[PDB]
RNA sequence: UUAUUCAAUGAAGCGGAGCUGGAAUUCAUUUUCCACGUUCUAGCAUUCAAGGUCCCAUUCGGGGCUGAUCCGGGUUGAAG
RNA sequence: CUAAUUAAAACAUAGCAUUGCGAUGGUCAGAAAGUGAUGUUGACGCAAUGUGAUUUCUGCCCAGUGCUCUGAAUGUCAAA
RNA sequence: CGUGGGUUAGUCGAUCCUAAGAGAUGGGGAAGCUCCGUUUCAAAGGCCUGAUUUUAUGCAGGCCACCAUCGAAAGGGAAUC
């Protein structure tokens, strides 16, 4: 096309004004966006003592898929099925009158931090799921030591949001199974086998290993320049 | 993980939805009436001999008006009270703190007839 | 319950656990305002014994004042 | 006076050239010469630079 | 028992800078990618006079790299800089008078002015009229450079700090005598209220530590410690030797 | 270096890794380093960039990619 | 310049000289401060003083007291 | 002294602009009355769409990086003889 021509621009220094490049690296973020990024940085800069970052070894994606597959079968009552089952328990008063036992034993997961800590202490829990992301971590940071001492298998899992999903909350921070249905006993057992393989059996070694000290990209890539030049 | 291309280093506040008010009760429940109607604008004629010299000679109706009335509210009130048309309004605040309006009518009307039609001279 | 463990561990201020947690948190509180709303108590157990309950009406403000 | 220029028409405010009411017909003519003599210099400085790096 | 004139100056009431007629802050161009990896070309459009300053100001106009607009920086004019002159600022720039280059990328014995004490603070050294900076050394590992300041002192500045080649224009100004209190009056009219000066020995003891007595005499030693405070630092502060320089 | 301290900016190009050519006498290995689109002149430089490429559902117009290397989201330099 | 008893030889002055300071600074503010003046500054500058245009000179003194010194390191040396 | 009359503006001023300055906000200090600061270390925002039938003109593009306000009846300023 003889009408159309090729300009090409000289985007060098001191010539031909710069184009609209991406400066997402260079945004002055709002003050909260800096502090929520630099807090995560400052955690992994310092030497994290092993009582923290005995977290961040998390039940991985394939075996946390199995864990939530089992725990979703034992989901607690909603308000929808509770208001229904009280009406059938109303009919227990109306005509049932066993004593008050129109309803069977409910098999549900056990949640709530005070409840679950008390369930571990009486050694009634069969498996505990611990959220890694809770804040303040002081709420949960004693839980692996307690679970190790009472002999309850525990998993540090990702998501207090996800633990809240199976208990119909928004956040749960713990989720325990204290008894399963008899058809799911082998399902729990192979989970218990791998979860102690990842968490409880390493616990005596994880207790010694500090965390953090991870340097940033520039200062890491300047550290190996000093190593190669010396 | 992709991310949005940000051509500006400046982060501005986003444009959130600003809902309108939808109140559960009225603020005052009875609107005030017209705080300056025609009877509040025009109070009385000014009936000095100097104001009477302007009735025939100049075709000006001299009034005493509210201090809160501007030259639009004087013109509007004079028109629909006295069924005239105003050519011009000149207004002064008198040294007794009252507002005096020189209201000149258009040539179709005669301020001498209208002065008798109001009732003064 | 869990608040008994929270109560005793909070007494171990110079423990290696809390000395890290105090270091990370004291940095975060300087990058906020001098007076600013806390979303929830950093010490829920200390909030119970002083009077706080988790219901609508209870408000936490974190605040720093100059020593000396 | 500077607000009177909004009352008069465009003929009083501009000469019929490029850069009419801005520059002064000698600064414009010098601007046209200085424009022209540099791309002809730039074309020459391009073929001088390209040839001398094509050698070695 | 009354606060002295040297103490009252810090309140900054009538003792401020008379800064209405001044042309701006005479700084360097802000250190950016143009001046850190290549150069940028300016143009002098005015050599103007700065009120209260004995050195002319060069208004140098650059193009903004990122937006289509013109940015007018205000330089202190170097002796030899003219109007219509292209001015180069950057690292790859050429040594001419009025060009702005880092101290590392100019050789030994180069004469520079408007020299940054820290890289990017837009000019701090050699800014009064006639003064200059000589580069007397280099330490290329851990990049530094040794200079001679206009006082005669030796300073070590980063090699990424900048400077403008040449002396600051307007030199030889103080070599002219003022001849009269009037020409002192209008020099300090456009600077600040420090003129005239009443001698402290010409005072009452309430006003100055030197005043009073039946004869105008100092009374105590005029040399005072650095370890004194306001109201006692009226004289020679922390002097090493006094009087003439005759050994 | 992450607390702290100094400073600068519309937080715009930082760090690392990638094309060449050699007085690397390639030592069949970047033990290795260097230069990154602009300097006769008081001009001009803006419309997501023309070009190229591919798609649309083509609507006379619209969207990507490349032009303009990739990755790390550490704004950058000090001081500790 | 002593309004309203002192207009002077007193104050100022240019000239001269001394002193401190290269900015993390000198001199000074402020109760503090993410605080100020000089400072829209940078030694031909700023600040602190002394003498007071020009001619011609500024002798002797470091024992005293002040000021100052990368100066001597079991004389004295508080708290921890 | 007693009683009244009298001051009419699009064009004259105020109003608007900034000056030296004063002074909120964000934020820091201070037991506090309040102090500092006036662009700061803030997520600080309105401007036109080319031009209208799915338009109370947006539920869209697109543009803009500054950041209160007060401060002159002698300064600047639309226009009457
Ligand atoms: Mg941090
Ligand atoms: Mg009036
Ligand atoms: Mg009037
Ligand atoms: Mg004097
Ligand atoms: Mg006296
Ligand atoms: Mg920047
Ligand atoms: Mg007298
Ligand atoms: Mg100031
Ligand atoms: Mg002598
Ligand atoms: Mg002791
Ligand atoms: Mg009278
Ligand atoms: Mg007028
Ligand atoms: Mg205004
Ligand atoms: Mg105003
Ligand atoms: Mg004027």
């Amino acid at each position: 096309n003889p009408l159309t021509h090729s300009t090409p621009k000289n985007f060098g220094i001191g010539q031909a004004v710069q184009p609209k490049r991406n400066l997402s690296r260079y945004v002055k973020w709002p003050e909260y966006v800096r502090v929520q990024r630099q807090k995560k940085i400052l955690s992994i800069r310092l030497k994290v003592p092993p009582t923290i970052a005995q977290f961040q070894y998390t039940l991985d994606r394939n075996t946390a898929a199995e864990t939530f597959k089992l725990f979703n079968k034992y989901r607690p009552e909603t308000a929808a099925e509770k208001k229904e089952r009280l009406t059938k328990e109303a009919a227990a008063v109306a005509e049932g009158k066993s004593k008050q036992d129109a309803s069977p034993k409910p098999y549900a997961v056990k949640y709530g931090l005070n409840h679950v800590v008390a369930l571990i202490e009486n050694k009634k829990a069969k498996l505990v799921l611990i959220a890694n992301d809770v804040d303040p971590i002081e709420l949960v940071v004693f839980l692996p030591a307690l679970c190790k001492k009472m002999g309850v298998p525990y998993a540090i899992v990702k998501g207090k949001a996800r633990l809240g999903t199976l208990v119909n909350q928004k956040t749960s921070a713990v989720a325990a199974l204290t008894e399963v249905r008899a058809e799911d006993e082998a399902a729990l057992a192979k989970l218990v086998s791998t979860i102690d393989a990842n968490f409880a059996d390493k616990y005596d070694e994880v207790k010694k290993h500090w965390g953090g000290g991870i340097l940033g990209n520039k200062a890491q890539a300047k550290m190996d320049k000093r190593a190669k030049n010396s | 993980k992709a991310l949005k291309v940000r051509t500006s280093a400046t982060f501005r506040l986003p444009k959130t939805l600003k809902l309108a008010r939808a109140p559960k009760y009225a603020s005052k429940a009875v609107p005030h009436y017209n705080r300056l109607d025609s009877y509040k604008v025009i109070e009385q004629p000014i009936t000095s001999e100097t104001a009477m010299k302007k009735v025939e000679d100049g075709n000006i109706l001299v009034f005493q008006v509210s201090m809160k009335a501007n030259k639009y509210q004087i013109k509007k009130a004079v028109k629909e009270l006295y069924e005239v048309d105003v050519l011009k309004v000149n207004t002064l605040v008198r040294p007794n703190g009252t507002k005096k309006a020189y209201v000149r009518l258009t040539a179709d009307y005669d301020a001498l007839d209208i002065a008798n039609r109001i009732g003064y001279i | 319950g869990a608040y008994k463990y929270l109560e005793e561990l909070q007494r171990k201020k110079q423990s290696d656990v809390l000395r890290f947690l105090q270091r990370v948190r004291v940095w975060e509180y300087r990058q906020k305002n001098v007076i600013h709303r806390a979303a929830r108590p950093t010490r829920p157990d200390k909030a119970r014994r002083l009077g706080y309950k988790a219901k609508q009406g209870f408000v936490i403000y974190r605040v720093r004042v100059r020593r000396g | 006076r500077p607000r009177q220029y909004a009352t008069v028409s465009k003929t009083h405010k501009t000469v019929s050239r490029a850069y009419g009411g801005s520059r002064c017909a000698n600064c414009v003519k010098e601007r046209i010469i200085r424009a022209f003599l540099i791309e002809e210099q730039k074309i020459v400085k391009k073929v001088v630079k390209e040839q001398t790096e094509a050698a070695k | 028992g009354r606060v002295i004139r040297n103490q009252r100056k810090g309140a900054g009431s009538i003792f401020t800078s008379h800064t209405r007629l001044r042309q701006g802050a005479a700084k360097l161009r802000t250190l950016d990618y143009a001046e850190r990896h290549g150069y940028i070309r300016g143009i002098v459009k005015q050599i103007v006079h700065d009120s209260g300053r004995g050195a002319p100001l060069a208004k140098v106009v650059f193009r903004d790299p990122y937006k289509y607009r013109l940015r007018e920086e205000i330089f202190i004019a170097n002796e030899g800089v003219h109007t219509g002159q292209f001015i180069y600022a950057g690292k790859k720039a050429s040594l001419n008078v009025g060009n702005v280059l880092p101290l590392g990328s100019v050789p030994e014995g180069t004469i520079v002015s408007n020299v940054e004490e820290k890289p990017g603070d837009r000019g701090a050294l050699a800014r009064a009229s006639g003064n200059y900076v000589i580069i007397i050394g280099h330490n290329p590992d851990e990049n530094k450079t040794r200079v001679r300041l206009p006082s005669g002192a030796k300073k070590v500045i980063s090699s990424d700090a900048r400077g403008v080649i040449g002396v600051i224009a307007g030199g030889g100004r103080v070599d002219k005598p003022l001849l009269k209190a009037g020409r002192a009056f209008h020099k300090y009219r456009l600077k600040r209220n420090s003129w005239p000066k009443t001698r402290g020995v010409a005072m009452n003891p309430v006003d100055h530590p030197h005043g009073g007595g039946n004869h105008q005499h100092i009374g105590k030693a005029s040399t005072i410690s650095r370890g004194a405070v306001s109201g006692q630092k009226a004289g020679l502060i922390a002097a090493r030797r006094t009087g003439l320089l005759r050994g």
